[PDB]
């Protein structure tokens, strides 16, 4: 009964929570560093 | 001989690579069609073709 809101309801960033397992989702915070290796058959020669 | 006239070039990437690694395109025109010899008057360049 007296239970209050949920973190789902109640937390910073934006962010939902689910179980089974328990997991965080989508929070807006910090960034993303990526690294991508494209085939060399992608690409045409700026000559033609 | 095929003559050029109004020719001018343009280097669109170059790296030190041992293997050819430099690119460069020369716009012209010329006198006739057929077949033309080049060649580069400084040493410490090659030319593949």
């Amino acid at each position: 009964k007296e239970r209050g809101a949920s973190l789902q309801h109640t937390a910073p960033f934006g962010c939902q929570i689910a179980t089974n397992p328990v997991r965080a989702m989508n929070c807006a915070v910090g960034n993303m560093p990526i690294s991508i290796d494209i085939p060399d058959a992608a690409f045409t020669r700026v000559v033609d | 001989a095929p003559s050029l006239t109004d020719m001018s070039c343009e280097v669109p990437a170059c790296t030190h690579s041992s293997d050819f690694g430099g690119v460069a395109i020369i716009k012209y025109a010329a006198s006739k069609k057929g077949k033309c010899a080049v060649h580069s008057m400084t040493n410490a360049v090659t030319i593949r073709e």
